[PDB]
């Protein structure tokens, strides 16, 4: 569409959301911060 | 020796005291910091009527400041003389007032009274002998009325031998601001007339008029209003702290001034007001001081006595005069209009002459008068209260506080009694 | 009019805080060595401090 | 000290709090992170900010607000937005379903599991709060959810802490505009449950904001951004007295004690005079006379009622910025000299004045200009009776034809209370009539 | 002087022994190799690390722990861990076989040829040390092997030394999640054998640990690593008085002398208030009032017992970080005033205040935030009888159906002991009721 972006890397994702995020399926890791940090730091597809 | 303790009650009285104290201090030669500068022997001696002495020459006022809104006292402390005031006399509560007189008179004052009584009696024992107390407060402001009524009531039986000089500001006959002002004023004046002996009533409509008449700047502040009123009380207090072949004591004034127990209401008046250019366009001479003093436009407290008549008058001059000019001026006014006064009493004229002219001039004055002219004012408040009471709007708060409308009925009764006795005397 | 600009309020105040500096330099220490002379007193001579 | 607690609920009631707090950050110069410059203002949450923001040693002015919403969309959006770092994370109370515009759904099926959370949060605020003059609730009447949960929450707070005021500010139904037909029903239900617990309720309407925007601001396609900025500056004017000092100070308690004569009838109107465009404000002049004539101008009210159809019994004006008492009293005297505004016989005196020195401030990217002299007017009147007359003589047909009643009864209620509300309203109109009659 | 000995028995407690020692290396900066930074701390072992390590002339701190394990797996794993060079080889006593979850197998068949070795270790440690305040033993009630050898070793140390303290922290069985139906057997046997030898047994519930975790740490799949780290910080808090000093200091001896009202009953409970995440702590304020309120809130307890339905008698209350004792005593007085807590009449004062000005310390890669005010609460109440009621009304059924008794009689045991344990539990229950009823 003709609009903005979201999800700025690492510093991102305060606790509370409902909605999909990439590769949240391997979360043995615990703090929401590190979860989201790895989630964005792994866009490795391309 | 004889000293005075000042009461600075409610938010009005707070800024009134700010201006008043800085005026007295600036005239009397004490710096804002506290380190006096040696200029004047006589002030250096008579400073003890008001200011007590710390070490080094730094002077503590004998004043008690009270309010309920912490920000008010924050601003007062912020003014140029918070450092000349003490935290010791800073006492306050936590709850906002709403300017509800019943609130100020039965619920939170009921516990705020004790501490202020203890502190004031501390200072009263610290000193030697007072003659009384001067109170600065409001009758149209909520907290002032609600608290000061209780305070004056209790101090009356604390010490039955002292003068309750009262200084209460009066709401505008054209805009009362606080819509419950009728109720506040009536309830307050009920105990005023009982406890007080002498009272000065001040209305700011005449202040606005005089701002358009001689102040002539058209862009004024309540600070300027306080300037004028503070100067007036300065003048009434000057005689004590200064030499001269005159009598000074407030009692020497009051026992001369009032004939009957139920006569308490008083009219401040001032002396030469100087405009834009009247400085170098004026000659400060006895006839013109006399004229301006007696002038109706000059009068600024309540309203023109042109409708009514005088009962007593007193005047305090301050300058290098002689007795003959003031006596002949008194005869001149007496025989110019020997009708506007009352044939009951002769010699309705009271005089005092101090020899210590103020700072900046060479002779000055001040005028106080008791005249049958407050009839219109408390008559107005009568119609206000009745026309409200006929449908008891807003009374749910006062009933929830928990009193009866009967008490209101006795208040209006006492008010009408004052009306009736003023009428029945003058006419 | 400087008095009338003195009458122009801002409601001022000042206070203090510790946490940010505390954390910024949390868990670091400088290490330095020194010596005190003692032979002035007729019993002690030397001792070393850190 | 001088602090109050802020509350917002509903799709209706979220962007408004968003904008109001976006205004609240400016005057203290809050960097959108939440940190002051190296200059010195932080402490134990004790300075000009303390009336709104709790800045303990963290160096972050943590707001004293509570946003609650049943639907995750907009709350997640603002959590994605600018100041989510400034906002308290779990404080943002979130649900997974709606009230389906049904008051009774919002009041009996889903509210029962959220009150415990909200009570925990509010009292954990209250413990560290010291003064706590009162609350500041934001909801809606005909809202899809702001009816039922709002009513239940105000019930519980009014029955647990009954020794303090409550200020209700709400968006009144549009008189000849509708967004949902549930609005008559849920509006009257909310009103009849409230009035016996509400203290001072201020109604606003959006059609008049619309008309104003091109009446003098002259942007013909404004938005919610503009609406929210306007109501924001309204609440900023009403909180200025707490924020700073002035010639004379006024307080919410004074509002409570003065503006309302009687219980039941506690429904004032506002008006903000100098809404005007940038170049208009720049190259036009302002003073107390014209701004007061503007505040009493009969076309600028945010309720399409006519004061000269109605009457007047009590008024309160709050002036912000450079003023003097002289011209103020002169202008009010002239207004009394006028003969069109018909004050009742009841109060021959009816004007509550207030002054604050600090001028109102622009917002960056704001449709306003710099102000020097602002005046917010709060008046009580009887003309509003025509609006409730409108609402009842619309509700009559609906309750006659008993439409949509399955929607309510199947989710659990009955009709006795729906009957009862209509004579509650009729009581309101008859009260208006008798008190208005001299 | 002031130094203690640590014991960890059971592949249950191995992770937590590992974790607590990992955390203990941090605050003294003990590099994982065994040496320090370029700084000078090496000597005979009289300085801050003196209470947990004995560092000799080559500068290698010696942990004063004993890791006893029966199944080579976990001991080999930890010995392959990072701190292997730190640890001591035959302080890591390893065995081959298990107890088959059987208390009697672990109490009569295997250990009788291992207690010689473990006693030799403990005695040559005791001879070298001088302070010897006591032992800190970790085992597991829901223990396949952390139960039998635990009982045997505690019996032997009771019968060889009798003038020091014994402190034991044991993971409780879950109220409704049984990882093994051998629990009803082994738990009560261990309990009745220990009652007259154990000093002050403490316990905790891992389900409740998880509950708190996803409550305010907001983590959805936490691990054993977190479960262990938190309790490690707990024991750090309870030995801070040994570690640093403060305004006042308290010790295990005082806990022994003060936290148990009568013989037998020595089952307290624990709570740690500021278990919080990074941004929560970063921009939400902490202070004595709210932290004490949180630690007295019923849901924060790590054992499922409603405080309200039972009765409190004992409280010991230890603050770590900066705090001014004025607010401490003010807050505790306010708690006494608060109605909701229902004290018994026997001890009108029952509080044990303790202060250490040393702040708690974080762990690298950690999931705790930074704290300048924290507290551990260690209290005793009467409600705990519910758990014993639960386990006994399970065991009565399972015994009356004598399920699995073949195992235990075959490995060589009889039923008189079963009875003895049963009516010992019965006696403790009526003792609880007698002490409760005032
Ligand atoms: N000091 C001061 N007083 C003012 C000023 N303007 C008006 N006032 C009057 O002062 C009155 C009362 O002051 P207080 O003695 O403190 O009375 P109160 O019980 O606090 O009641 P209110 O102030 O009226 O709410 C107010 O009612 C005003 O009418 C002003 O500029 N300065
Ligand atoms: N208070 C407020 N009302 C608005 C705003 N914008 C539109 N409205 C009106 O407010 C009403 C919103 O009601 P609802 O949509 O029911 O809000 P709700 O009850 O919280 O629940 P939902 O229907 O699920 O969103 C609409 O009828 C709009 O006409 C706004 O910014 N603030
Ligand atoms: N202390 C601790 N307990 C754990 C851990 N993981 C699971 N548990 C719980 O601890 C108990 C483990 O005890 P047991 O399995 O009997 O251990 P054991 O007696 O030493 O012998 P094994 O059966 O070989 O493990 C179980 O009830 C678990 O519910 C852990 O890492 N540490």
């Amino acid at each position: 569409t003709q609009k903005h972006n979201l999800f700025t890397p690492e510093p991102h994702y305060i606790p509370g959301y409902a909605g999909f995020y990439p590769q949240l399926r391997y979360q043995v890791g615990n703090t929401y911060g590190r979860t989201t940090a790895q989630l964005l730091t792994d866009p490795s597809v391309q | 020796m004889r000293e005075i303790v000042h009461l600075q009650a409610g938010q009005c009285g707070n800024q009134i005291g700010a201006k008043f104290w800085e005026v007295i201090s600036d005239e009397h030669g004490i710096d804002p910091t506290g380190t006096y500068h040696g200029d004047s022997d006589l002030q250096l001696e008579r400073i003890n009527v008001y200011y007590n002495e710390a070490t080094g020459g730094k002077y503590v006022p004998r004043a008690v400041l009270v309010d309920l809104e912490p920000g008010t006292m924050d601003s007062v402390r912020s003014g140029p003389f918070g450092q000349i005031f003490r935290p010791d006399n800073f006492v306050f509560g936590q709850s906002g007032a709403g300017n509800n007189w019943a609130k100020g008179h039965y619920t939170e004052g009921a516990e705020l009274v004790d501490s202020v009584l203890d502190v004031v009696r501390k200072e009263a024992e610290s000193c030697d002998c007072l003659q009384g107390f001067q109170l600065t407060h409001s009758l149209g402001g909520g907290t002032g009325s609600g608290m000061g009524t209780l305070l004056i009531s209790k101090i009356r039986e604390e010490y039955p031998d002292r003068i309750m000089n009262t200084f209460s500001v009066v709401p505008s006959p054209k805009v009362s601001d606080t819509v419950v002002e009728p109720y506040n004023a009536t309830l307050s004046v009920h105990q005023l007339v009982e406890n007080t002996d002498e009272t000065y009533c001040i209305d700011n409509e005449a202040l606005y008029d005089i701002c358009f008449r001689t102040l002539k700047l058209t862009t004024p502040t309540y600070g300027d209003l306080n300037h004028l009123v503070s100067a007036t009380m300065s003048g009434v207090t000057t005689c004590l702290r200064f030499p001269g072949q005159l009598n000074a004591d407030l009692r020497k004034l009051a026992v001369n001034m009032v004939p009957f127990p139920r006569l308490h209401f008083f009219m401040p008046g001032f002396a030469p007001l100087t405009s834009r250019g009247s400085q170098q366009y004026r000659a400060l001479t006895v006839p013109e001081l006399t004229q301006q003093m007696f002038d109706a436009k000059n009068m600024m407290a309540a309203c023109d006595p042109r409708h009514g008549r005088y009962l007593t008058v007193a005047a305090v001059f301050r300058g290098r005069m002689s007795m003959k000019e003031v006596d002949e001026q008194m005869l001149n006014v007496q025989n110019k209009n020997s009708s506007y006064f009352v044939e009951w009493i002769p010699n309705n004229v009271k005089t005092a002459v101090c020899d210590i002219p103020p700072r900046g001039l060479k002779m000055s004055a001040t005028f106080i008068g008791n005249s049958t002219a407050i009839q219109e004012l408390f008559k107005r408040i009568s119609e206000q209260f009745t026309a409200m009471f006929r449908r008891k709007a807003f009374l749910h708060w006062y009933t929830g506080e928990g009193m009866d409308e009967m008490e209101f009925t006795e208040a209006e009764s006492n008010m009408n009694d004052l009306v009736s006795e003023y009428q029945q005397y003058q006419d | 009019r400087e008095t009338l600009e003195f009458v122009d309020p801002f409601r001022p105040y000042q206070s203090f805080d510790t946490l940010k500096r505390f954390i910024q330099y949390d868990g670091k220490v400088l290490r330095f060595f020194c010596l005190w002379d003692d032979s002035t007193s007729l019993f002690g001579d030397r001792r070393e401090f850190v | 000290m001088r602090e109050c607690i802020s509350i917002h609920v509903g799709q209706a009631g979220v962007q408004i709090g968003n904008a109001c707090w976006e205004l609240y950050c400016l005057e203290h110069g809050i960097q959108p992170d939440g940190q002051m410059p190296s200059d010195k203002t932080i402490g134990g949450g004790d300075d000009s900010f303390n009336t709104f923001f709790s800045e303990t040693g963290a160096g972050k002015h943590v707001p004293r607000a509570v946003f609650v919403d049943l639907e995750p969309t907009v709350v997640d959006e603002v959590r994605t937005g600018t100041y989510r770092q400034l906002f308290h994370p779990e404080q943002l109370i979130t649900g997974k379903e709606d009230a389906a515009n049904n008051y009774a759904r919002g009041h009996y099926t889903i509210g029962k599991e959220i009150v415990d959370l909200v009570l925990d949060r509010i009292r954990k605020l209250a413990d560290l709060c010291t003064g706590l003059q009162g609350f500041l609730i934001f909801h809606s009447f005909g809202g899809g959810t702001g009816s039922g949960f709002a009513s239940l929450l105000m019930e519980r707070l009014s029955v647990d802490y009954g020794k303090k005021s409550k200020l209700e500010f709400a968006i009144y139904p549009a008189p000849q505009v509708s967004t949902a037909v549930v609005e008559p029903y849920n509006s009257i239900l909310t009103t009849h449950t409230t009035l016996e617990h509400s203290d001072c309720a201020f109604m606003v309407d959006n059609e008049a904001i619309y008309d104003i925007c091109r009446r003098n601001l002259d942007i013909e396609r404004p938005t919610y951004t503009n609406l929210n900025r306007l109501i924001g500056q309204i609440v900023s004017s009403i909180t200025a007295s707490l924020r700073f000092d002035g010639a004379l100070n006024v307080d919410l308690t004074e509002f409570q004690t003065n503006l309302v004569p009687y219980p039941r009838i506690h429904f004032p109107l506002a008006t903000y005079a100098p809404v005007i465009s940038a170049e208009k404000a720049y190259h036009e002049q302002l003073s107390v006379a014209e701004i007061t004539n503007a505040c009493f101008e009969p076309a600028n009210q945010m309720v399409k009622c006519d004061p000269r159809h109605g009457k007047y019994m009590a008024c309160c004006m709050l002036y912000r910025g450079d003023v003097v008492p002289k011209d103020v009293n002169a202008a009010i005297a002239t207004i009394k000299t006028k003969r069109t505004i018909q004050f009742v016989d009841w109060c021959p005196t009816g004007f509550k004045v207030g002054i604050n020195y600090q001028p109102p401030t622009v917002v960056p990217g704001g449709d306003l200009a710099k102000v020097q002299r602002a005046v917010c007017m709060l008046s009580n009147t009887t003309a509003i009776a025509e609006a409730w007359a409108r609402l009842d003589h619309k509700f009559d047909l609906m309750y006659a034809k008993r439409a949509f009643v399955h929607w309510y009864v199947g989710e659990g209620m009955e009709e006795g209370e729906f009957s009862e509300a209509r004579e509650d309203l009729a009581a309101l109109e008859k009260d208006y009539e008798e008190v208005g009659v001299d």
